[PDB]
RNA sequence: CCCGCCCCUUGCCUCUCGGCGCCGGCCCGAAGCGUUUACUUUGAAAAAAU
RNA sequence: GACGACCCAUUCGAACGUCUGCCCUAUCAACUUUCGAUGGUAGUCGCCGUGCCUACCAUGGUGACCACGGGUGACGGGGAAUCAGGGUUCGAUUCCGGAGAGGGAGCCUGAGAAACGGCUACCACAUCCAAGGAAGGCAGCAGGCGCGCAAAUUACCCACUCCCGACCCGGGGAGGUAGUGACGAAAAAUAACAAUACAGGACUCUUUCGAGGCCCUGUAAUUGGAAUGAGUCCACUUUAAAUCCUUUAACGAGGAUCCAUUGGAGGGCAAGUCUGGUCGCAGCAGCCGCGGUAAUUCCAGCUCCAAUAGCGUAUAUUAAAGUU
RNA sequence: UACCUGGUUGAUCCUGCCAGUAGCAUAUGCUUGUCUCAAAGAUUAAGCCAUGCAUGUCUAAGUACGCACGGCCGGUACAGUGAAACUGCGAAUGGCUCAUUAAAUCAGUUAUGGUUCCUUUGGUCGCCUACUUGGAUAACUGUGGUAAUUC
């Protein structure tokens, strides 16, 4: 609707290649906008382009009308896929892993401690 | 973790005499229950337990000094207490009725539109009514000095600007849909 | 459970003054062996996410580490709870920026930015001396050093300033009244003050006075005293509020007299 | 109710080594302690949470 | 640069030792000694100090200021509940220290263990078997049986917090998340405002009579306009993924439903000599007492009072107790 | 909130107990619309246990002739990735329970000049073979045994 983001807490990050801020947002209409929405938007506020922008938080207080996140913004592409913890990287898709999970992986571990020497047998039986 | 019990009860379970000043009391301000009456009595007799040590210790030691000075500073922030006083005598000079009247639905009935104090409570709870930006719910706030200045309808609502009720948006679609050819 | 050394450190029994929270879990990073008191150190961790917030996990910490920025005492450590105590400097060569450890006069770990022209030596206490075999005498140091071949003349509770890349000292004090003396140990703690007196008994302790220049006049064991430079003369760059350290109704007045707590 | 005075006043000396003095000579701080305790008053010293 | 190793220092500790501090019992007053009790001399052993152990020798040690013996529904402490002052009671349980993995004993490896998700044996249990043999220890997380007055899901996940490894990368029922949850704590919904209708009293006018008129009150009848979340529910958001919460569409209130109960009404002690039934029967009653034909106490209805999302009942314990 | 009230008598004043009163924590009854915080097989049987799971671990840098994959061109020590296996390190931390345990444990205070210490940090590191010495084990290959096992 209305849609104002503000700049707060500015800090050139060097040791990682970033730039961390808080993410200060107004809006009397619906607040709370898509996280997709904000980033274009701080995107043409330092002319990075949205594919280094990085936000999270996004709690709104009571009464709304406000609402305050974080947000980071890297320098190049490569420096956020290597940094960027794995479930970032993976809430807007370039990045996943393939978890089966954690009974498939621990029934697996126990069948395999009876056998010796062959690791992929207890794999192949399903 | 940590925890704590407000109220406390009264030592005699029946006394006609305490009986009538707990309900007129609560007759006064509007009040939901005697939780809410204790509650508040709490408060004040522990704000006189703290200062019945203060008293006694001679004048120039430190703890006197620099406690009395930021007890009497919160007692004056909130306004139960004149700066005409300030003295730790005048601490014991205060009463029940005091802090009744820095409660919010006091203040909206006093400074602000309603036709009774049960009305007050009302437009509170109903979130009609804010407090220099913020939309509140609690009748119960206490309401700093500087702020009973600030008590404003909400920004959105009814009252003041703002969209029309469902008992009136509804009412204004029956002169064409509810009554207006079906 | 006692059939070993314990590893797990818990929040609740951390050591007080790295300012900790409680409601994240119920670890907190435990200093690894190293050079300086367990109790005396804070971890490298601690510096760089609660307090500077660099990073905001300890992943992070762990990912700053790896790619060697951080510097201790001129060589290169790579530990997320590498023992940093007192009277050591951190430096960044990916800022340009050095820090130096010494006490707040509330008595925690403080940043204290300095020169790069500073951040070339320390000050270190020495505390034993201690002849090895043919003939050879020794310093022993808090920081845990051994620098042979000492000229003798220096004793015990005395002070060197030590060069990080060398070793073999640049200058000392030496122990005794009319010293500019900062406090390490004890419940006081970052006062600065001269020595002005001394007190000896045969053997269980014994007391060293200390007063100030404004007047006050305290005492603490001899073994919390350590030297920074001659009579009103700190050959370091101090922290302010200079160690002369007030009391809580004159700090309140402060702050509602600059009528001051954002700028 | 901190120096001293009547006889006492933080009881003495003895001195000697490392500072302060004044003009070789002389003066006064630190060194042994006031028969012993309790008592009282001040410091040091004390994990956090509560 | 990586790795390894010797010694010294340091760090993390560990182990012995000093002084002081402990619940009940005298229907427990003498105890301890070659099956070392106390001390001396030398040695053995042990990481080291030491009757720790051995030889020889001495004859001591402790006690009415409570030893020794017995008891404990006794793990210790940081603490917790109540309380004017002084106290009393509790502490299995998140921090710190200790002890133990069915009961006992022995031992390997290692810097570190008398280890039990290591080993060996006995005793007590219990399983498989082709009866020749083999294998086992939930006071780890879930779950089951049993015991009882009495206590939850065979859930999700290493994202956080930290730990472990040769290691930025792996792993962790530690730990984090959800479910069950009226132990307990904080917040506070169950209707607010006008019209008519009667009702009151200050007020005014009037000689009284009477009228006007104002302040409020309940109370009936309908209503009238207004308001809101409880819920239903697209969407954002939350997060490891999700729930919840906050944020937002559209629907969502006329008192009959989008229904507040728990106890009591003779005295203690706030509240009825109302009506019907029962008639020392049945029952009530912490206590004092009610019931034998007019029941203020029983069984019900009506009405009223207290507390209020809570209230009653049993038991431990403190205050009340200047009745320790 | 430094407090009392009913009951021995025909009546009164005492002594004294009983009952009433309030909090706290366990059980239990009846009732329950929304929100945040969260204790939970201790009391009795430190009784007994099906099943599943709760400790593993590799960098350029200890050891790659997996006949695995790959190559592009191979081998001069010789690649790149890499299951397996030897080797190194850890499993003595955590978690759980409260049975034993009355100068014991434990708490405050002190002592190792009576001692040990993986590890970290700092020093210590020159009285017919050396162009590098010796010979076996696993994975692997192939052949087996038991009713049955991580033999």
């Amino acid at each position: 609707d209305t849609v104002t983001i503000r700049t707060r807490k500015f800090m050139t990050n060097r040791l990682l290649q970033r730039k961390q801020m808080v993410i200060d947002v107004l809006h009397p209409g619906k607040a709370t906008v898509p996280k997709t929405e904000i980033q274009e938007k701080l995107a043409k506020m330092y002319k990075t382009t949205p594919d280094v922008i990085f936000v999270f938080g996004f709690r709104t207080h009571f009464g709304g009308g406000k609402t305050t996140g974080f947000g980071m913004i890297y320098d190049s592409l490569d420096y956020a896929k290597k940094n960027e913890p794995k479930h970032r990287l993976a809430r807007h898709g370039l990045y996943e892993k393939k978890k089966t999970s954690r009974k498939q992986r621990k029934e697996r571990k126990n069948r395999m401690k009876k056998v010796r020497g062959t690791a992929k047998a207890n794999v192949g039986a399903g | 973790w940590v925890c704590r019990k407000t109220y406390v009860t009264p030592r005699r379970p029946f006394e006609k005499s305490r009986l009538d000043q707990e309900l007129k009391l609560i007759g006064e301000y509007g009040l939901r229950n005697k939780r809410e009456v204790w509650r508040v009595k709490f408060t004040l007799a522990k704000i006189r337990k703290a200062a019945r040590e203060l008293l006694t210790l001679d004048e120039k030691d430190p703890r006197r000094l620099f406690e009395g000075n930021a007890l009497l500073r919160r007692l004056v922030r909130i306004g139960v207490l004149d700066e005409g006083k300030m003295k730790l005598d005048y601490i014991l000079g205060l009463k029940i009725e005091d802090f009744l009247e820095r409660r919010l639905q006091t203040q909206v009935f006093k400074l602000g539109l309603a036709k009774s104090i049960h009305h007050a409570r009302v437009l509170i709870r109903q979130r009609h009514i804010r407090v220099r930006k913020q939309v509140v719910n609690i009748p119960s706030f206490i309401v700093r000095l500087d702020s009973q200045k600030h008590i404003d309808f909400s920004l959105r609502s009814p009252y003041g600007g703002g969209r029309p009720g469902r008992v009136k948006r509804k009412n204004a679609k029956k002169g064409q849909g509810g009554a207006g050819a079906g | 459970m006692a059939r070993g050394p314990k590893k797990h450190l818990k929040r609740v029994a951390a050591p007080k003054h790295w300012m900790l929270d409680k409601l994240t879990s119920v670890f907190a990073p435990r200093p690894s062996t190293g050079p300086h008191k367990l109790r005396e150190c804070l971890p490298l961790i601690i510096f760089l996410r609660n307090k500077l917030k660099y990073a905001l996990t300890g992943d992070e910490v762990k990912k700053i580490c790896m790619q060697r920025f951080i510097k201790i005492d001129g060589k290169v450590r790579a530990d997320i709870t590498y023992p940093a105590g007192f009277m050591d400097v951190i430096s960044i060569d990916k800022t340009g920026e050095n820090f130096r450890l010494i006490y707040d006069t509330k008595g925690r770990f403080a940043v204290h930015r300095i020169t790069p022209e500073e951040a070339k030596y320390k000050l270190c206490k020495v505390r034993k001396i201690f002849v090895g075999t043919k003939g050879i005498p020794h310093l022993v140091t808090h920081d845990a050093r051994t620098i042979r071949y000492p000229d003798p003349l220096i004793k015990m509770n005395d002070t060197i300033q030590i060069d990080l890349e060398t070793g073999k000292i640049t200058d000392f004090i030496k122990f005794d009244t009319g010293n500019l003396c900062m406090v390490t140990g004890g419940a006081n703690l970052g006062r600065i003050g001269v020595i002005t007196n001394r007190e000896r008994h045969p053997g269980s302790f014994d007391v060293v006075h200390v007063k100030d220049a404004n007047g006050n006049s305290f005492a603490t064991r001899l073994s919390n005293i350590f030297v920074i430079g001659k009579g009103n003369k700190p050959w370091i760059s101090l922290p302010r509020g200079k160690g002369i350290r007030l009391t809580i109704a004159e700090e309140r007045d402060k702050r509602l007299a600059a009528k001051q707590s954002s700028g």
